[PDB]
């Protein structure tokens, strides 16, 4: 029962693991589209400045 | 089937009466058979066998250990990878929020020592952290509580089929 | 920036993590950490030193901590078993890398058969302060009771040897 | 003699497999809460990121 | 090989550039101690065969080896071993053998850093330290007996 119970911890640990670095690839790519989104408002803040 | 081919038809020698006996006797005979056993040399070969089955438990308990040391330091890192994620979320949400703000202006132009005192508890439950005849009633209240939840999911069920 | 980092309590915890889950990384780091503290101008000596009164502080302020602070790694108590259970042993006997108290001992230890005492009180003071309490908060914290009191009894014949110098 | 060696032969490691695994039975429940706990963090930072 | 060189050092140091009166005496008895070392200023004993087949009889291939090697004494070889070996987690992640290798190369940087600190110390034209003025004859005695041994 114990190797039962280690082999789906396993499972959980090893799906918690992949979830961070995908959550920290969706953190990569919103950063990525933060800063589109400011060159954007710096073209928009040229306009006004115009 | 097999259990009875073998249990039966009585083994190498011990006389049929005890045999059977020894067979009504047993104790999770689905878990075990009665096997023939001969003074004392036979007493040395069954601690034999338990020495070898007890190195093979200690080997896959070990086994096991190492699944859950592996799954802790994997879980270990993950949850340390959420709280990145998660802030990089909140500066990612500070963007997205100025971001909106931004196409709505330009196209769509034209108490603190309550916060202290609350530190200073929670540090206090930090350092913290570093009757029989009750149970008898609060086992009967959850179990009246464990009952009452079913009616209320049932009654969710039931306003979801009605809608 | 450790050390003021480790000022925040609610990151020790996951931090104890992110300095563990890596077996020959943490093994690493507190290679590192105690190569340091054994570190045999006057601004690098300086730093040298603030830095050790930095790591002793990381320490002391975690062994206030809940178990298993980073503390309980860095003087070497195991935290795979129950902590209390845990057989500090000295520096590679047994094939036991130096911990963090053997070099602490060490450092109070220097001088202590001089009959002036252990030369530490004269030359560095506010160090000598940090090592005695973090011997305090150590023998004082239950569950480190027992193996701190046994190893500091047997091994090193700590307390005999020191207060036979008093007072400071 | 065989007698004597049986008696000789007396038994204390399977007194302490019983108790490792009873240990190990608590090892595995705390990984158990441990990877419970981070499925909700999971849940939670997922819930931020969408 | 490394220790002795190295108390050589730490004694000097403390006798002439640290003028510590309580080792003056022992750097007397440091001096007289390893004249002949400081006189034959680098040479390492040479190998002994005996020595080989009693290492090799004990770390055996590991003692031939490092004999090989340096040309030692087998025996000393087999000091230098065990010397490492009790090392050995001093060096982690190198075997004792490499840890022997190391420590030769230690002794006989102590030794010369030693020598240095002796020829410094001497009374000399360019600079001379703050010694006790006997530590600076005896440095000064030693080496003058020592550069007549054509330490050049």
């Amino acid at each position: 029962t114990l190797h039962r119970e280690m082999e789906k911890v396993k499972l959980d640990q090893k799906r918690l693991d992949q979830e961070l670095d995908f959550i920290l690839s969706q953190q990569k790519e919103l950063e990525d589209l933060l800063t589109p989104l400011e060159e954007s408002v710096k073209e928009q803040s040229g306009t006004i400045y115009l | 089937v097999q259990i009875k081919q073998l249990i039966q038809n009585p083994l190498s020698g011990v006389d049929p009466i005890i045999w059977e006996q020894a067979k009504v006797d047993n104790p999770d005979p689905e878990r075990l058979i009665p096997v023939p056993m001969i003074g004392f040399k036979e007493l040395l070969r069954r601690l034999e066998v338990q020495d070898q089955m007890t190195k093979q438990h200690q080997s896959r308990l070990d086994i096991i250990s190492e699944d859950i040391g592996e799954l802790q330091k994997n879980q270990t890192t993950t949850m340390a990878k959420i709280g990145q994620y998660k802030r990089k979320l909140m500066e990612l949400s500070h963007r997205v929020l100025q971001v909106l703000i931004k196409q709505e202006i330009q196209r769509k132009s034209g108490f603190k020592g309550r916060l202290n005192e609350l530190m200073s508890q929670i540090r206090m439950q930090n350092h913290f952290g570093a009757l029989r005849e009750i149970k008898q009633h609060l086992k009967q209240q959850q179990e009246g509580v464990s009952h009452l939840i079913s009616i209320i999911k049932d009654n969710h069920e039931d306003i979801k089929l009605i809608e | 920036i450790l050390c003021s980092i480790s000022c925040n309590s609610k990151i020790q915890e996951k931090i104890v993590g992110d300095f563990t889950q890596d077996q020959n990384v943490s093994q690493k780091l507190m290679v590192g950490f105690v190569s340091c503290l054994d570190s045999e101008q006057v601004k690098q000596t300086n730093i040298r030193y603030m830095t050790k009164i930095h790591i002793l502080n990381l320490l002391i302020t975690s062994l206030e901590m809940k178990a298993p602070n980073l503390a309980m790694f860095l003087l070497g108590y195991e935290l795979k078993k129950p902590v209390s259970t845990t057989n500090l042993q000295d520096s590679g006997v047994l094939g036991c890398p130096r911990t963090c108290l053997h070099s602490i001992l060490d450092i109070l230890r220097k001088g202590t058969d001089v009959r002036a005492g252990p030369v530490a009180v004269w030359d560095t003071p506010h160090l000598a302060e940090l090592c005695y309490q973090v011997i305090y908060q150590l023998c004082a914290c239950a569950d480190t009771s027992g193996p701190t009191m046994r190893y500091l009894r047997t091994s090193q014949d700590f307390l005999f040897s020191q207060l036979q110098h008093l007072p400071f | 003699q065989v007698q004597e060696e049986i008696s000789r032969m007396s038994s204390k490691a399977m007194l302490k497999v019983q108790e490792d695994i009873k240990a190990l039975k608590q090892l595995l429940s705390v990984a158990s809460s441990g990877l419970q706990r981070n499925a909700l963090a999971i849940d939670k930072l997922k819930i931020e990121t969408a | 090989l490394w220790g002795p060189y190295r108390e050589i050092w730490q004694t000097v140091l403390s006798a002439l550039i640290k003028r510590q009166p309580e080792a003056v005496h022992s750097l007397d008895i440091v001096l007289k101690k390893y004249k002949p070392d400081f006189i034959s200023l680098f040479k390492n004993p040479p190998k002994s065969a005996q020595q080989h087949e009693r290492v090799q009889k004990a770390l055996i291939k590991e003692a031939f080896i490092l004999s090989d090697l340096y040309n030692i004494g087998e025996i000393a070889a087999v000091e230098l071993l065990l010397i490492g070996e009790q090392q050995q987690p001093t060096f982690h992640g190198l075997t004792r053998g490499l840890v022997a290798i190391l420590l030769y190369w230690d002794g006989k940087s102590c030794m010369a850093e030693s020598l240095l600190h002796l020829i410094q110390a001497r009374k000399g034209k360019t600079f001379t330290l703050d010694h006790s003025p006997e530590v600076v004859s005896m440095v000064t005695r030693f080496t003058d007996d020592l550069m007549e041994q054509g330490l050049t």
